[PDB]
């Protein structure tokens, strides 16, 4: 049976090997959603057209995002106040537990937030619909750096934020954590995202995660945002991180394991990352309205890259852009 | 099983003489605290073997047999938590004080057995899978073979079931 | 609750549809483990540096392997005889069985093995730390040759030998 409500339903003190199976999460109220796509599952880039599809539903769209206001200009003014500022998500929060794995995660306007947890997985999630809170959310901002927080199997749909989001996760030398065997659809930020720079009081930068055999279909922005040093802290000290003096902006030794990633349907740029000492292989970005890749990396190697039929609406000026000096073997 | 009460029928006697407490009061309250105070004192219920609980006044009356009595009949008194029992005589003097009274005894066993156990029906207790399907309210267990033919429909009645086939 | 001990614990002759879930494997003795790497995630190729990081831990290292003796010269002599070549691993086995699937393996200094088994697999993980014995291993070395024996899903860390074989 379901768990109905809004806010955080907090589960505490669950031991090792605990299972939560068959879980469904549904909000009591029905929030407003917008659909920025056609009936052929493309995109609507006109602000008035997205407002015209405004309805109260928990599917066939996701709640108005702050990122959507920037993406589609003048959409915010057209939208009514009640459809903006929403926080309507039915969230099951596992707080400071170990070995709690959520199996068969489903819901409508659902989220699962693991706060301070370690060695907790999302195992075979079966078609959930996201909300303002991410479907798979590892918040390790409270508590120590996350390790062992994985997405193994399953898929996600909708969401007004990143479907798979890593906040303050360091896999160490083990390279624990990551996303493997996953499909993400319509994240309001980026389908699989390692958060950019310091966000919050403590750092949200991610190191040593493994991304393989992952698919992000129709992201608003990047499908794989593997950066951690983008637009935050241009100043002398970068909190919970090396100074900008030690390593320049858009350079860090994140050392993510990057192979076999597929991005399709991106409205904006399909792939982006920053870092130094990064080794990237087998990236295929095709059928994107915006650019295939904007690579903010410097001294990184990109091998077996296929950028085919990207920037077909000409938002950007190129199929692929590299700001830094990188070594691209094959294109 | 192995669980047994100290007195097979509850009986209260004076501390240094074997004679029943006559016209005594029993105050039932929270563990390891005096049940004299109304705050500590808890309401006591008569546990009906039917599966009903009814609420009665907090003090229990001791007859001339030294046994608990309420409504002029021998009653089975229960509480919703572990309790302390304090035996008082007719002069209001404290005969005995028991800080901890806790028992597991589930009798009634209509209300109790739903909450303390899981249910799974075994296929061996039914002649067909159709009978075991309708009798499955939570679990279903397949421990033996079942024959079937072209176009045989089994209904679970819309119940959500965790099925285990061995 | 944890399965504590060392060496195999065999379950013989199980029929089809057997399930095991939420298992943790802990060793009752903490072995000596070596760490031939740094906190920069780069190998220590100096044999004396591996011996310097020698410690008794149930994670963050793996028990000495005969393969490390060849790779790092003189490591074997420097290591104490009670700190190398040991097998202190909490291990499990299923013997001559059908249909036994093990789900959600955890532990520290852990291993799992199968013998004579057909239709038998390791599914999911909690990310166990492997010991001296292989984390997932199949034998039919008593029994006769396998079939239906596969591995899908999950992952493992550490080990002194192959984590699937």
């Amino acid at each position: 049976a379901k768990f109905i409500g809004d806010g955080n339903l907090i589960f505490t003190k669950l031991g090792k090997g605990s299972r939560i199976a068959g879980v469904f999460m549904e909000s009591t109220t029905t929030p407003w959603v917008i659909k920025p796509w056609t009936d052929d599952n493309q995109w609507l880039t006109d602000a008035a057209a997205v407002v015209a599809t405004l309805k109260q539903s928990k599917t066939d769209g996701y709640q108005p995002t702050v990122s959507d206001y920037v993406k589609f200009p003048g959409i915010e003014t057209l939208l009514p106040p009640n459809a903006k500022g929403q926080n309507i998500t039915s969230t099951l929060e596992i707080r400071e537990c170990i070995g709690v794995e959520v199996h068969r995660a489903s819901g409508l306007m659902a989220g699962f937030l693991f706060r301070g947890c370690h060695f907790c997985k999302m195992v075979d999630a079966n078609n959930p619909s996201g909300g303002k809170d991410g479907i798979i959310t590892f918040e390790n901002l409270s508590g120590d750096w996350g390790k062992g927080n994985y997405v193994i199997g399953g898929r996600t749909s909708y969401g007004s934020v990143s479907s798979a989001q890593f906040l303050r996760n360091n896999g160490g030398f083990e390279r624990d954590g990551g996303v493997i065997g996953f499909t993400s659809y319509r994240a309001g930020e980026s389908g699989v995202k390692t958060w950019q720079g310091t966000v919050g009081s403590t750092t949200s930068r991610n190191y040593n995660l493994q991304f393989r055999d992952s698919v992000v279909i129709y992201p608003v922005w990047d499908g794989f945002d593997l950066g951690a040093d983008t637009d935050m802290n241009p100043e002398l000290d970068r909190p919970g991180d090396y100074p900008i003096t030690q390593y320049p902006l858009h350079q860090l030794p994140l050392n993510h394991l990057i192979d076999n990633l597929l991005v399709r349907g991106a409205l904006g740029v399909g792939f982006g990352m920053d870092g130094k000492g990064m080794y990237v292989s087998n990236i295929t970005v095709e059928d994107c309205a915006g650019s295939g890749a904007y690579l903010l990396t410097h001294e990184s190697v990109f091998t077996n890259i296929a950028i085919i039929d990207t920037n077909t609406k000409d938002f950007q000026a190129n199929q692929i852009y590299i700001s830094g000096a990188c070594r691209v073997n094959g294109l | 099983a192995n669980v047994v009460v100290s007195n097979p029928r509850p009986i209260f006697t004076e501390s240094r003489s074997f004679k029943a407490v006559a016209n005594g009061k029993i105050y039932i309250g929270q563990i390891d605290t005096d049940p004299v105070n109304p705050a500590n004192q808890i309401p006591v219920y008569i546990e009906n073997e039917d599966g009903s609980h009814v609420q009665i006044t907090q003090p229990l009356i001791i007859n001339a047999a030294g046994k608990i009595v309420y409504n002029g009949q021998l009653v089975k008194i229960v509480t919703v938590q572990g309790h302390s029992m304090a035996i008082y005589d007719a002069n209001g003097s404290q005969v005995d004080y028991i800080a901890n009274v806790l028992k597991y005894d589930p009798d009634q066993y209509s209300i109790e057995a739903d909450k303390k156990f899981k249910y799974s029906v075994k296929l061996s207790d039914y002649p067909t899978l159709q009978d075991a399907a309708s009798a499955a309210v939570d679990g279903l267990l397949i421990d033996r073979d079942y024959n079937f033919y072209g176009g045989e429909t089994v209904d679970f009645g819309g119940k959500v079931l965790t099925i285990e086939c061995k």
